[PDB]
């Protein structure tokens, strides 16, 4: 029931649809005609990703305040680039 | 006039922060109007367009001031339009606060997201600051649920009347501020205690009326709410953090941005609208 | 700006539904990420690159659909273009982001269709997809599925997120909405004056009922108008509410005239629109009342008596008009009601009497109970209750029916046990309060109490011997029929017989108080004659009359002198002699008389009687020997005569039962509204006598005019009781 | 040879108190009320409350007076006419 | 909950835990999220052995040490295969 998250390190992330589907494009892709490869995006990268993923949806039904999700400064560049493949 | 009450306000040192001075510098008035003028956020005039409605001079700098805007505060926008207030209140807040706008129509919210695409692409003042991207939701904004929750600074964006001024003081947590152009009258709505309140006026203002619910006999009556009380997407995330990174740098180096952006290892075409502003 | 040299393989084969693998798709998101990260127009010509490449495949569309000629090509060739277009306008533009659902590839693939080519293809796809449902309306077999899918297409051409009625509602619903109301306005006069309104009905309704089912199919059912109901209002209105006027005009010819046939498409359209329903009910309430007094004016009067033709002829009246909604409104409920509100003005031109009185010939031993079986009874008995359910004046059939009940279980001549309980049950469908319902289960126990009171006194008291003495205590309204208090001169034999009985019950039975009645108490002499011996079971009033005759049946006695020897009046001694001198269904008499008569009011006081001296028991028409004969007939029931006495209490009850009703409702109503007091009446008479209002109206005021009910000094019409 | 060989000895009976006196008439108690001719025939009939009525004067008063004149009690209707 | 991967050398599987929960009601937790039953499967906190299971001294799965931003680590002798910094250098703009 996880979306296979293919980093460009080899590394296997395995997110539930449910973690995953909390973004435009990631709701883009799929539904229609899980595995996602992100050849461009180290796993050093693609973790905070699904990391992110994660904490999308358990937070998808919050009361009030949000927490902040800290970046690395040597990936946020990439992580831009990953979302503009997910958001 | 009404000068004398905006004064006595700010005599009174109710804003003290310079806060509210950094989002008029680091937000372009009039990337959130409409195309056809693009120039109204420096006139004052009518600003009501289409299914716009946002008022970003006299009428939305007071709303910035009346609201404290505390660093980190969650803040709801009932009648966000395009967006002006919530990304500029989310700068306030901080690139990483909560701002939660719901607007009427999916037109303007719609263009609200061309409008932020718009300003991060195309903007002049996006690569020197960090700015938060507020969320949309559309629906009715006098339909509240019982799923709403409670925040800490909440404005509405258009016209409430007396009568229905409950569906949002409801929302405010103690201790927060609430500002409504209740009838084309602007207040201050202030909790001071579990069933303790307390209010100021602001400004004599013209809104558009919110569309008062008349739905019966089905589920639309109270069935709107609040956005979805979730988690922005990557590239704000991300975007933030960039701007972050390079800021902290020059910050100490200083002891250009968009020449600075342009040495990252990233092709052009992503970094021309992701940071440079196409130069 | 169109520049996909990478990407249209797999976008253009996507857009004209060729297989593409699944990967290709998926894949085509990050290619559309490696051109807005590798190149440089990337984020500029994406979605401008779309545009060129819709528009070089919508334009090739137009051309493989305009180049068609038939109707049919034309509207499929549009469906299976569009079709394939509008599938991928869910697929292809998902990728390609961030280029300003609700993207921008999106809005430019519907709005590109209807920009650049539907501005000329849509006025075809209209007048084909017209002139197929026009030509369709008139039998010809066309494919359905070409309105379908311009009715699927024209809802998916509408491109706006927020309100989608546009080129469905422009270039389509209205289009149908006015051209079928101007077809079936315009088809009508084919059917209008060529046949007859049934046959025109058959054919408003058969093209409604295609209608609706085509309505279903090529208007949008969950379109945000619900354009089948606007269809629908608009096709009735063309079909039917134009020709309402004469489809009600005939209305009143089809129901006078009992064509049930043609009331058949009448019921089943005027059923549904309570403007020409009511009409209905009103056309045959009026024609009941006009064409039921025709027959009833004379029927009611000139019978009078004969129970058996009035109320045939009544069944007939009903069943002419009751066959006519039984069979053209299936036995509706509501032409039921305007059928017996119609004969509350009608069966009382003075009142149906005579259904208690046949009845009573179903419920007692009569050649009616006689000639017909166990089910023949009770289906006219259950016939009877259908038009008992509409007379307005129902006490009368009480009055009869309840006085019949019981004479019939008294004299023990009931036609059955289970006929007499039927009727329980009889009355409880009916409806009528127990007091008269179970007027079965009180005489019931009334003849248990005559029976052990009967033994009370044989078995001890032993004038008359006992055992030639059978006693008969009835309740008081068993005898007590008629004020003539007449009592006989008897032989010592029963004079001093009934003192010892009454002694007896007076102080073995307190508070039981006997009253007799010498017109029902019966009994047995023994003669004999000049061709043999009889025995005579006879009434105490014959008694007396015999005892006159006992010792001198040769010699010829004056009706006076009958009367001087009997002390009876003219009445009963009239009575009395007739069932001696004129018995029906009798083959040889007890008494002659040389006058001739018509009926016992003949009699004079100078009429010569004597006993018949050949009168004997007959059988098979043979005189017999010994026998005993009965002749007591109706002395103990009520003649024809009841009808006379009772004409005048079946006229006070066309008033009484009303102010009953009035003064009882007013004592518990201490001031109310004429219309309140007939509103509370309807309730109140329902099962005693419920007329129209051109009897209350009198019936009410006359209570004010003859000083028993006040009324409001400022208010005429609001009644005020006192006390 | 005028004896009898038979008698059917028929009569009603109503409610009363007591077969010694009469409220209703001054006559033998069998005889027909005098209540109806001295006061003012008295033909007496069977309700449903097990108390007769006088049917020469319900048959027109009872819309006014639904009572049983010649007992004790009121009339509950079953029969009107003859 | 409180962010919980299921770990072992390449393959990181993203679930929770519930706070209140014991190991075995968290085998049970990771099964409901991730359609995993615990076919001889011992849920770990952070390494933290847990016995073999039906035990709470240890589960120490407080959502304070689990976050979102910080995952408690299961190990599905473990082996995990750590997520590495980025071989990044300052190249000017971004000092080290």
């Amino acid at each position: 029931m996880y979306v296979k998250l293919i980093s460009s390190d080899g590394h296997e992330f395995i997110v539930k649809r449910e973690h995953a589907l909390t973004s435009g494009t990631i709701k883009a892709m799929l539904s229609g005609p899980n595995e996602v490869n992100f050849r461009e995006i180290p796993s050093h990268v693609l973790s905070k990703v699904c990391m992110y993923f994660t904490y999308k949806v358990r937070y998808t039904n919050s009361s009030t305040e949000i927490p902040e999700f800290p970046i690395a400064p040597e990936i946020a560049l990439e992580l831009l680039m990953a979302a503009n493949f997910l958001d | 006039d009404n000068d004398d009450l905006i004064d006595n306000l700010k005599e009174a040192q109710y804003i003290r922060t310079e806060r509210v001075e950094q989002a008029f510098r680091a937000i372009d008035r009039g990337d959130y109007y409409l195309e056809g003028y693009r120039d109204n956020a420096y006139k004052d005039l009518a600003w009501k367009h289409g299914n716009i409605h946002l008022s970003a001079p006299c009428i939305y700098s007071e709303v910035m001031e009346a609201l404290k805007l505390q660093p980190g505060l969650s803040f709801l926008n009932l009648g966000s339009g395009t967006g002006y207030l919530s990304t500029m209140v989310g700068l306030i807040l901080g690139p990483f606060g909560i701002n939660h706008g719901i607007e009427l129509h999916s037109d303007v919210v719609e263009y609200a997201k061309e409008k932020l695409e718009s300003f991060i692409k195309n903007s002049d003042s996006f690569d020197k600051f960090e700015f938060c991207e507020p969320a949309f939701v559309v629906g009715n904004c006098l339909q509240i649920a019982s799923d709403s929750h409670q925040y800490d600074r909440i404005y509405c964006g258009a016209g409430v009347q007396k009568d229905h001024e409950n569906y949002m003081k409801i929302l405010l947590k103690v201790g927060g501020i609430l500002v409504m152009p209740i009838e084309d009258q602007l207040t201050q709505i202030m909790r001071t205690g579990q069933n303790t309140w307390e209010s100021k006026n602001i400004l004599a203002v013209s809104f558009a009326p919110l569309v008062q619910p008349s739905k019966n006999d089905n589920g639309k009556p109270d069935s709107v709410g609040l956005p979805p009380c979730a988690v922005r997407n990557l590239q704000d995330l991300a975007r933030i953090y960039i701007r972050r990174t390079l800021r902290n740098f020059i910050n100490d180096e200083m002891q250009q941005n968009l020449l600075r952006e342009k040495i990252m290892k990233l092709p052009l075409p992503e970094s021309l609208k992701a940071y440079l502003t196409y130069f | 700006e169109d520049k996909w040299d990478f990407m249209r393989p797999i976008v253009l084969k996507l857009l004209r539904q060729e297989s593409v693998t699944k990967q290709q798709w998926f894949d085509l998101f990050s290619d559309v990420h490696a051109v807005c990260l590798w190149d440089d127009k990337g984020p500029a010509k994406i979605h401008q690159a779309l545009k060129e490449d819709i528009l070089e495949f919508i334009k090739q569309a137009q051309a493989r659909v305009l180049s068609h000629q038939d109707d049919t090509a034309l509207l499929k060739a549009y469906i299976v273009e569009w079709r394939k277009f509008f599938t991928q306008c869910d697929i292809l533009p998902k990728p390609f982001c961030q280029l300003e659902e609700d993207s921008i590839v999106r809005k430019l693939m519907l709005d590109t269709w209807n920009e650049s080519i539907f501005s000329n293809i849509k006025n075809r796809l209209q007048d084909s997809a017209m002139k197929l449902v026009h030509a369709e309306r008139l039998g010809e077999a066309f494919d359905s599925q070409l309105v379908i899918g311009v009715r699927e297409s024209y809802v998916n051409l509408c491109s706006n997120p927020e309100d989608k009625l546009q080129i469905y509602r422009d270039n389509f619903e209205k289009a149908y909405l006015d051209s079928t109301e101007r077809f079936y306005r315009t088809q009508a006069p084919s059917y209008l004056q060529q046949n007859g309104v049934q046959n025109y009905m058959k054919y408003a309704d058969a093209k409604l009922k295609e209608e609706e089912k085509r309505a279903l199919r090529y208007l949008e059912t969950r379109r945000e108008c619900n354009s089948v109901e606007a269809l629908m209002e608009c096709c009735v209105n063309a079909l039917v509410t134009s020709f309402k006027e004469t489809i009600l005009a005939e209305c009143q010819g089809m129901i006078k005239r009992n064509e049930t046939e043609k009331l058949h498409l009448m019921f089943s359209l005027m059923d549904k629109v309570p403007n020409g329903i009511e009409p209905m009910l009103k056309d045959l309430e009026e024609h009941i009342i006009s064409a039921g007094l025709a027959d009833m004016v004379a029927a009611a009067e000139t019978i009078t008596t004969d129970s058996e033709k009035y109320v045939e002829q009544l069944l007939t009246l009903f069943n002419r008009f009751s066959k006519l909604v039984k069979e053209a409104f299936q036995d509706d409920p509501r032409f039921l009601t305007a059928r017996d509100k119609a004969y509350k003005a009608v069966v009382n031109d003075k009142c149906p009497e005579l259904l208690a009185n046949y009845c009573d010939m179903l419920l007692r031993k009569t050649p009616l109970s006689k000639k017909l079986t166990s089910e023949e009874i009770e289906a006219k008995l259950k016939e009877v209750l259908l038009v008992l359910k509409y007379v307005q004046n129902k006490d009368v059939f009480m009055r009869y029916h309840k006085a019949h009940l019981t004479r019939r279980l008294i004299l023990d001549i009931s036609a059955d046990s289970e006929i007499e309980e039927n009727m329980v049950e009889w009355l409880r469908e009916v409806g009528m309060p127990a007091d008269y319902v179970n007027k079965l289960a009180r005489m019931f126990q009334d003849i248990k109490v005559s029976e052990d009171l009967n033994q009370a006194f044989k078995e001890m008291h032993k004038a008359l011997p006992a055992d030639s003495v059978n006693i008969k205590i009835l309740n008081a309204g068993a005898w007590s029929r008629s004020s003539e208090k007449v009592f006989v001169s008897l032989p010592t034999e029963l004079e001093d017989l009934i003192p010892e009985v009454e002694e007896f019950y007076k102080k073995n039975h307190y508070g039981r108080k006997l009253h007799w009645h010498h017109l029902m108490s019966n009994g047995i002499i023994t003669f004999k004659n000049e061709v043999g011996q009889y025995d005579l079971e006879v009434t105490t009033f014959q008694l007396a009359v015999l005892f006159a005759w006992n010792q001198r049946p040769r010699e010829k006695i004056s009706f006076e002198n009958v009367k001087l020897a009997t002390e009876l009046p003219d009445a009963e001694l009239r009575r009395t002699l007739w069932s001696l001198v004129a018995f029906p269904k009798l083959k040889r008499q007890v008494l002659l008389y040389e006058p001739q008569v018509n009926s016992p009011k003949d009699f004079t006081e100078g009429t010569l009687f004597s006993v018949n001296q050949e009168f004997s028991l007959i059988k098979n028409a043979k005189v017999q020997k010994r026998g005993k004969i009965n002749l007591i007939g109706r002395l103990q029931l009520t003649t024809e005569r009841m009808r006379e006495e009772e004409n005048e209490g079946i006229v006070q009850l066309r008033i009484l039962r009303t102010q009953e009703a009035i003064i009882q409702i007013m004592k518990m109503r201490k001031k109310i509204s004429n219309a309140q007091l007939q509103t509370e009446l309807v309730e109140i008479l329902k099962n005693m006598f419920l007329p129209q209002k051109k009897m209350i109206k009198e019936q009410i005021e006359w209570l004010i005019e003859h000083k028993y009910i006040l009324r409001d000094e400022s208010d005429i019409n609001t009644f005020i009781y006192m006390a | 040879m005028f004896s009898l060989k038979k008698w059917n000895a028929v009569a009603m009976w109503s409610w009363d108190v007591e077969c010694d006196t009469c409220a209703i008439c001054r006559v033998q108690v069998m005889d027909a009320c005098l209540r109806c001719q001295a006061e003012n025939d008295c033909v007496v009939v069977w309700g449903e409350c097990n108390h007769s009525f006088h049917n020469c004067c319900m048959s027109l008063w009872v819309k006014q007076n639904n009572r049983c004149p010649l007992c004790q009690q009121d009339w509950v209707v079953q029969r009107i006419g003859k | 909950d409180v962010f919980l991967m299921i770990r072992r050398h390449k393959t990181t599987i993203f679930t929770d835990a519930k706070e209140s929960s014991t190991v075995f009601e968290l085998k049970r937790i990771v099964e409901g999220i991730l359609k995993r039953p615990p076919d001889e499967q011992r849920l770990y906190k952070d390494d933290q052995l847990l016995d073999d299971g039906k035990t709470l001294g240890e589960c120490g799965f407080t959502s304070q040490t689990a976050r979102p931003q910080a995952p408690a680590t299961v190990g599905l002798a473990l082996c995990i295969e750590p997520f590495s910094s980025p071989p990044e250098l300052p190249d000017v703009m971004k000092p080290q």
